[PDB]
């Protein structure tokens, strides 16, 4: 798409399935759903920023973000995932 | 100990141009966001795969692993 995480997906699949292997074809549509994904975060995360006459996107604006964008338990899970995350220094 | 690197994650924020400047912990919360998704669709689509005998994940199992879940399916429809 625009940028790769081919190398950040196959880091993964081998902690979830590390004997499954994925096709260059579906790395691709998993390239894809990370580019997608991101820009939305980023995308309103900024727009969260700019509204509140902010001029620094933090973890708190990209929580909300996630929380408006990811439906369902998507959200609650990635939100654990988040805050865990920046919880080490 | 996250697969998504902070590092890039930073720069691909900084070069964005959604703001002026980005907090230190944004890149690492939006860098485990990013893996927690993967995650979840690698398993399913990685499920459906040994569910198939395949010992590869193929496109078909990507479809088939968002599509009936309808939360996945609602994100990445």
């Amino acid at each position: 798409r625009k940028e790769s995480y081919a190398i950040y997906v196959y880091k993964v699949l081998k902690q979830v399935h590390p004997d499954t292997g994925i096709s260059s074809k579906a790395m691709s549509i998993m390239n894809s759903f990370v580019n997608d994904v991101f820009e939305r975060i980023a995308g309103e995360a900024s727009r969260l920023a700019h509204y509140n006459k902010r001029s620094t996107i933090t973890s708190r604006e990209i929580q909300t973000a996630v929380r408006l964008l990811l439906p369902g338990e998507l959200a609650k899970h990635a939100v654990s995932e988040g805050t865990k995350a920046v919880t080490k220094y | 100990g996250l697969q998504f690197p902070v590092g890039r994650v930073h720069r691909l924020l900084r070069k964005g141009n959604y703001a002026e400047r980005v907090g230190a912990g944004a890149p690492v919360y939006l860098a485990a966001v990013l893996e927690y998704l993967t995650a979840e669709i690698l398993e399913l689509a990685g499920n459906a795969a040994r569910d198939n005998k395949k010992t590869r994940i193929i496109p078909r199992h990507l479809q088939l692993a968002v599509r009936n879940d309808e939360e996945l399916n609602k994100l990445l429809g």
